């Protein structure tokens, strides 16, 4: 998760996408990559 | 790494750095020869192997003071040739040492300046010391600072101006170059601090009990000062100030940054043991306001804020404690917007004394600068007195006729009706 | 480049490394054909040294001479 | 294993620090050389949480000493158990800010933290499992409140799952030593809740009533104040150190102390605390700690707490003692005081012993606990900004650094909404 | 899988919503910015503006092999490795074509 | 057996080995008179690798010293460990070169080097199996640069299978002193990469950085740049002279650093390096050392190593250690970095252990990378020199002595290409 | 086995020949009687046992200044038989000394020239000195150096003329002379050093403040920096120049090899230890336009090349740290195809004091030799003078009658012509 927004940040994307935005995006994605692998 | 550099011009300006010099030479422990038989840094500079130089540079085209400094018993502290000297005196005349004979003197101090910066690491700012109601001190003082406002920029410079008593004068024609001066340094100098001699005189008759005083006695009162206010750089305290923290406390409004000051204790050993000289009664006397260093009377206006300064072996609670005190009475009333108006600062070094001086040798002490509403009185009666003559256009042709515009008059009278203007502006209730 | 390139292309990957040294190479000789000077095929004081080394063999010739 | 470095911002910080450190080696036998002299086995066990091992058998905190000015940590060096400290953690300016937050924050605190942070990396990513970070930094300084706090918010930006204390001084509108206070502490409380896991307030007006009313001795000193600070912060990690019949780390406290995430705002305590000619008179026991730790003047600060009701509270046991004894005490002081214990919580104290006592003393406590009256001390801090902000007083220094009034009327209403949601729960009712 | 709802959700929101967009169209403009950072950073762009330099050492003979296979669509080749069929999209806008 | 022959020239090639060889002497014990007076059986075994045996029992050098002035070899002999070098070794011309590298390489350098080249052919003929040679000089020079670089060549066409080592000194830009660097500095690095089979650049900017700011000392001097070449040299060859887990001759690191035969030019460093004050805090271990060795400001060249890829790195451990230890954190720091490591040749770091550290010190190592971030030099050197050539200047002196423009126009045109083909393989992808 | 050959012709180059000889008496330790009561070689010679011989010349037409310098103290020094006089004086003509009464002298001077090069082994080159605006100066050094330059042919010869001042002047026809003298030597001498007295005027009356000088200080000064420039072929040093290592540094083009001088410190010793006197204010002294050596404003122009040497306890880092510095500043701006101008010389001895002499004893010393495009002027200036009275042909009637044709003072102007265009063609940018 903090190696993915580091991302975001060095890109200068930082300002469209907050932290907690984030944490959400990385949390849906991981829900349904957990679904897909079941 | 932590450096100031003093600027002396004028008579007045020289013989008070005389006396703040022999006291900073005297309390690092240097001979005057310039000998030692971490601290000194500040004010000094060491050249390798033994003597010390210090960090300042006199200025006047008055050839005497200097020839005297150069044959005294310091003639060989100072260098040969940061004792920039002239040859004609501008008498008195402000348009002379701005337009006419100091033009050609600047350079020469401005490139000493740079040769004493570039020495420097860590300079904090620079002090000025100048008489105003001279030609030689305002004028060349306000081509000083007008020049180092551009060479520098964002560094701090103060100013420890003298300014003329409300009725005790030595010239006749102090006023003209003293609203000038006060023009020429209003939107130039970061600090201003008020030191009319009257107020002081009245200092040394209550307390120092002596009735025949000289300027010496004077200029050492003022250079103890001094060495108040610098003590927080070169010497360990529990509560340390730098200068580059005034700004942000004792100053609300970029125009607004005259203050005046006050010290205590002064007495004399002949009955200082008698008393216990605690850190509440020595608080409580410099807030007097026959103690002010300044012929103003603090109880005609509000306080703004209040930076005052401790040294020897005094306790912070102590210290709340008397605070606490000052607040409680209510003869003294602060402005509306301040809640809190005290910066506090506590050193452990106690004052050193000059043989055969006249203060004694005392444990604690307290030096205070507080930015006061009252202070406008001084501007109003200058300006009164300026009016009077400038009426019938007396003593002009002794300025138009050294380059000066018919005009520069007017502006300066404009911008001193602002600056009452905004001081009566600032202390009206929200 | 061009054309010695697309003809190395043509050439198994265990012979390529032979063939681009060889190109390389032919690159050698088509510089002296587009030129003219039959050193370019590997890889003040010059002048003076061989001059003086010539000079001093000169003398033990012309020594020879004597001889 | 599990942790923690040390990072100190500020004059007061460092003062903080170095009595901190004092206290850690005399508890662990560490000479003010490196050296162990310990007696006990158990003093090495648990000795990599706050000292690391160089060759030579040395031992070095891994702290890291970063301020704007150099003159404080020249001074800290030669102090007792100054040698300890790496020469290479040390990192500071040139300039310094002048009780300036907007200098310590946005042009010359965002230049030089570059190199702070690399040493705070290095340290970070080389120990064996980290726990987290522990910061102490004053409010009323414009270096230490401005660079600490960014510094927070970078170190929580790349490690956002460990734990982050911080040790803040609030400026208290009694003892006052700078006008420009309100500023710098409204701004860092702002930055402070969004990013601090835990933060515990200290009052040097709370440290003097205590050290006058129940030490009762006559000249307090900041070494005092640091001494106190000293043992509450090292009461906290004491079983951490140390075996007990309760084991509880940062992150237990963090987890039964915190019923919601922004509000992590304690107030702390230390027992015993006796007079030098009463320390015969009384008799150390479990009911004589827990009187004197719920006692509304032992708290580091000066909120009243019995002006609101405790959301939760912790203890922290030293010493060897029956569990039944503290169980039933505890039980004891929720029972006669239900009117302060909010009621929608049930069983809103913590506890926990420690088997290793401080050096000296047989038995010991430490009190944190999070109640709703802390809202008092952020109510007179806005009430003061708020007198300050209407009349733009000293609002040019702050301005003429990149910043604006828009933050400052941010910074003002979510602190009035912090505060607004705190109280909140106060009135809650099941 | 993150990228892609990332560039869905950035580009989703006021001032640049392309929701009306195809999602693709989001996904471009994120490649797009990260070329335009890669270029600013001050840093090698060899590889976003030559999209044929998949291959080492031998990349301008293929771009003129390319061109040939395009010129005319199978241009035969004396000394070539292998033709691959690839896939170009264009967006085009008709009217019921 | 397998040792090796030294060949200095230049006036800074002789200062550099005027320390190698006090170092070498100090580590095998042996006296400024050539008298053994060590302490280890080890310290004699393989002492034929840099010393010969003469009668009388006392050790000579097999150093070859030329130069084109004789005061460096006057200076030199009168300075310690002067008397061990042979003085029939000693060859000088009367003349010099006045850092005109065509005098030195054409007119002069051309008559004298058949003298020096029948000591050198004496020196390898008689030795029992050679190794090779290792070369000390400066670009920045004209008798060095022409003299050694022509020698280079001589040798190698007589013995075209043994290895030849160069240790070279650019001239940087930042600190130059001599106005004609460029030219003789290009003229230079054009024979020198058609014959070295290894050469090491070595940089005094960098040297004054390091000592700077690593080691912290506040007056550096030749001596102690002289002293950091000497370590680095000396680490090179250690594992030749002493046991190790893993020995590794010159060879097998050519064998292994060298991808392709005309890139052979390396950027070395050497860890530990600490403050005097600071050499009690260190703990020297494995991880320390490595951390410092990847260092950036730690190389011994002006050139940034994060500016470009490594194509290979190479590390010669000293002092008894784990290999599996050394093996991890090899990987380690090349997983971390996977960035700055060219990715189509996998596992490109080599490590050997030897078993005898230094004398002094526990633990030492010696880094010897090849990275494409050396091309920042010939470009600011090939810029210098096309801004100087554009017009002709100082080149008659050049053009006077049987040297044209068409040998700097072929030398140019070959620099650019090595430069141009050593970035070649920094963008090349798998 | 390094020497080199000192000329002396006329009365300003016998009256500076005598300065240097105190000196280098002095600084190598010889009585005035010539004996000791191995560096001495490169200026003097060892008789077998006693006396050392200085390898000078004295040259002169006009007898009383030899006459004066065979009775002083140094009547025993000199060989008899080389301070070859004359009867009649040139009388400031050149056509005299150039066809009439040198051509019978010259041979004389030559065979004593042949006489002291078969003693020397190692001749580094000549040095001559001769003031320029004289008869038999000029003329006799012109025939002198057309002479050795066939005779000797590649041998490196220096010269340190003395031009004429730009307003002041001492005779009515110098620029005749000067000019022709210019012609002679611009084809025939490797480097010239302008000398002119009015910039050393200024020199001592601002620095040494000596209002009344007379021609033994500015010899002394001229001394000083000979002393200077040829200390390193007779000491040791970490960074060494010789004589023939210039016209690789310094002289672009073979025209091009005029070159203005300037010194640092020059101080009293009534000042001189008040100030530190570190390499980088030296080194910015050296610079200052002030304090060149020649009345020429190197602000007018760019430069090409500078070489200066330091001596003393100067250590390179702090060299290339003022290097730095001076590239920094936009005051000073080098030509564009010359990316690094910079030579730079370090020596251990420190500059030797002569008793009874201006200057005061230091450790740190700097001699710079710098080539810049401003130089045009003084040749501009002399040119206009040498016009206005060639265009009536003032004059010339003294020179016609004398041997000399009508139009060999054309093509000097000519050549003159030629040199300022070559000045302006270089100068400027691609
Ligand atoms: N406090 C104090 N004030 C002084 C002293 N000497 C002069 N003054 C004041 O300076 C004012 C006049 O300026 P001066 O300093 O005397 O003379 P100046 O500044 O050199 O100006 P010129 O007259 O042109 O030489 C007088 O009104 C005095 O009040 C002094 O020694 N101490
Ligand atoms: N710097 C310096 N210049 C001198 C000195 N003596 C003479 N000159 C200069 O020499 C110029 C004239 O040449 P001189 O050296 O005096 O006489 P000369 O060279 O022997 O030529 P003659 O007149 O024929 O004897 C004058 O313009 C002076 O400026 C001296 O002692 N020091
Ligand atoms: N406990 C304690 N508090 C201190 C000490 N020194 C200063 N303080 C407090 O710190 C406040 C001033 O902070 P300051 O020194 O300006 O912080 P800085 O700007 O980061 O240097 C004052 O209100 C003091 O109450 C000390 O030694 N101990
Ligand atoms: N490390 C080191 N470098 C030196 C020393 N002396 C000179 N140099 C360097 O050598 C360069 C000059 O080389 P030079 O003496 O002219 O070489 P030469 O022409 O062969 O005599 C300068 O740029 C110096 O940086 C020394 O004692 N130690
Ligand atoms: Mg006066
Ligand atoms: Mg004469």
């Amino acid at each position: 998760i903090p190696e993915m927004y580091r991302f975001v940040k060095d890109y200068e994307l930082s300002d469209k996408l907050s932290k907690e935005e984030h944490q959400t995006l990385v949390r849906i994605v991981s829900q349904e990559q957990a679904k897909k692998k079941n | 790494m932590r450096e100031v550099i003093s600027i002396h011009v004028g008579q007045g300006g020289i013989q008070v750095g005389n006396a703040c010099w022999e006291l900073f030479c005297l309390e690092h422990g240097i001979q005057p020869d310039g000998q030692m038989p971490d601290a000194f840094n500040t004010f000094f500079s060491e050249t390798g192997a033994g003597k010390h130089v210090p960090r300042a540079v006199f200025l006047d085209l008055e050839p005497t003071v200097i020839d005297e400094v150069r044959t005294g018993t310091y003639r060989q502290l100072f260098h040969p040739e940061q004792l920039i000297s002239g040859k004609e005196d501008a008498a008195n005349n402000f348009a002379r040492g701005h337009y006419t004979i100091g033009k050609e003197i600047v350079d020469l101090c401005l490139d000493r300046i740079r040769k004493l910066a570039d020495n420097c690491t860590g300079l904090q700012g620079f002090l000025v010391f100048n008489s105003v109601g001279g030609g030689t001190g305002s004028g060349l003082g306000s081509l000083l600072l007008e020049r180092l406002s551009v060479d520098y920029g964002k560094k701090s410079k103060l100013g420890f101006t003298i300014y003329p008593s409300p009725q005790v004068s030595t010239a006749v024609v102090e006023p003209y170059n003293s609203i000038l001066s006060t023009h020429s340094l209003l939107e130039h100098t970061d600090v201003a601090v008020m030191l009319d001699n009257e107020a002081i005189y009245d200092i040394c008759r209550r307390n120092l009990d002596i009735e025949r005083p000289t300027y010496t006695n004077l200029n050492r009162l003022i250079a103890q000062v001094i060495s108040s206010l610098t003590a927080s750089l070169r010497f360990d305290g529990a509560l340390n100030v730098d200068i580059t923290e005034f700004q942000t406390n004792l100053v609300p409004y970029p125009r607004i940054h005259f203050m005046l000051s006050s010290y205590a204790p002064i007495i004399s050993a002949e009955k200082a043991y008698h008393e216990q000289l605690s850190v509440a009664e020595i608080t409580n006397s410099a807030f007097e306001p026959a103690n002010m260093m300044a012929k103003c009377d603090p109880r005609h206006g509000k306080y703004m804020a209040c930076s005052m300064m401790y040294r020897g072996d005094v306790v912070p609670k102590d210290v709340n404690a008397s605070i606490a005190t000052i607040k409680t009475k209510r003869t003294i009333q602060f402005v509306d917007w301040c809640p809190t108006g005290f910066k506090v600062g506590i050193n452990y070094q106690p004052p050193t004394v000059v043989p055969g001086g006249d203060l004694a040798k005392v444990m604690r002490a307290v030096c205070m600068i507080s930015n006061s509403t009252a202070i406008a009185e001084v501007f109003s009666r200058l300006d009164h007195k300026f009016d009077l003559m400038y009426a019938k256009r007396a003593f002009v042709h002794w300025y138009v006729g050294e380059g000066m515009e018919e005009g520069e008059f007017s502006e300066a009278r404009e911008d001193l009706a602002a600056l009452e203007k905004d001081y009566e502006e600032v202390g009206i209730e929200t | 480049d061009l054309g010695l390139k697309l003809a190395v292309s043509t050439i198994g990957y265990r012979d390529r490394y032979t063939a681009e040294q060889c190109a390389y190479c032919l690159d050698d000789i088509i510089k002296s054909i587009e030129t003219g000077d039959s050193n370019q095929a590997f890889r003040v004081i010059k002048e003076k040294k061989k001059e003086e080394e010539a000079q001093e063999e000169a003398k033990k010739k012309y020594e020879e001479k004597r001889l | 294993m599990r942790e923690i470095v040390h990072i100190q911002g500020g004059q007061c910080g460092n003062q903080i620090g170095a009595k901190f450190w004092e206290v850690i080696s005399d508890e662990h036998g560490i000479d003010p050389t490196g050296t162990y002299h310990g007696d006990s086995d158990l003093q090495l066990e648990r000795i990599n949480v706050y000292y690391n091992e160089a060759t030579g058998g040395r031992y070095v905190p891994r702290a890291i000493l970063m301020d704007l000015e150099p003159g404080t940590m020249d001074s800290v060096r030669a102090g007792p158990f100054g040698q300890l400290f790496r020469p290479d953690n040390f990192v500071f300016g040139q300039t310094g800010a002048g009780n300036n937050w907007a200098k310590g924050h946005y042009t010359e605190g965002a230049e030089l933290i570059d190199s702070v942070l690399d040493v705070v990396r290095k340290e970070a990513e080389g120990c064996d499992c980290l726990q987290g970070f522990q910061i102490t930094h004053s409010l009323g300084g414009g270096t230490g409140s401005g660079m600490g706090t960014l510094l927070i918010s970078k170190v929580r930006e790349e490690y956002p799952d460990r734990i982050m204390e911080t040790f803040s001084v609030v400026p208290s509108p009694k003892v006052s030593d700078t006008v420009v206070e309100p500023y710098n502490a409204t701004l860092s409380v702002h930055q402070l809740v969004e990013n601090a896991d835990e933060c515990m307030v200290i009052d040097n007006e709370a440290l003097y009533d205590i050290c006058f009313r129940t030490l009762k001795l006559t000249t307090p000193t900041y070494g005092d104040l640091n001494h106190l600070v000293s043992a509450a912060m090292s009461g906290v990690t004491c079983c951490l150190r140390f075996p007990g019949q309760l084991n509880s780390d940062l992150r237990k406290l963090a987890v039964n102390l915190i019923p919601f995430p922004r509000l992590h705002f304690f107030m702390i305590g230390f027992a015993p605390l006796t007079s030098r000619g009463s320390q015969q008179y009384r008799a150390l026991t479990v009911p004589e700690l827990t009187q004197q730790m719920f006692d509304a003047k032992n708290m580091m600060c000066a909120a009243d707490p019995r002006h609101g009701r405790y959301l939760t509270a912790s203890a922290l046991f030293r010493g060897r003692m029956s569990t039944k004894e503290v169980d039933e005490q505890m039980l004891n002081v929720q029972n006669k005081n239900s009117s302060y214990f909010v009621e929608w919580i049930p069983n809103n104290i913590k506890s926990s012993i420690c088997d290793i006592p401080p050096k000296g003393l047989k038995m010991a406590v430490t009190f944190v606990g999070n109640s709703t009256a802390i809202q008092e001390m952020f109510k007179r801090v806005a009430e003061q900004f708020t007198a300050m902000f209407r009349r733009k007083a000293f609002l040019h220094w702050y301005t003429g650094e990149g910043m604006d009034e828009m933050e400052f009327t941010e910074a003002e209403s979510n602190m009035n909404d912090l505060v607004s949601e705190y109280q909140q729960y106060q009135d809650a009712t099941a | 899988d993150y990228i892609v709802q990332f560039a869905g959700y950035i580009y989703s929101k006021p001032p640049e919503d392309l929701r009306h967009l195809p999602l693709s169209a989001s996904l471009q403009k994120v490649f797009d910015h990260m070329r335009e950072i890669t270029s600013k950073k001050g840093q090698s762009t060899a590889l976003f503006d030559d999209y044929d330099n998949l291959f080492f050492g031998e990349t301008e003979v293929i771009k003129q092999f390319n061109k040939k296979l395009e010129e005319n669509p199978d241009y035969p080749l004396p000394q070539g490795y292998k033709k691959v069929k690839d896939r170009e999209i264009k967006f085009e806008y008709a009217l019921d074509p």
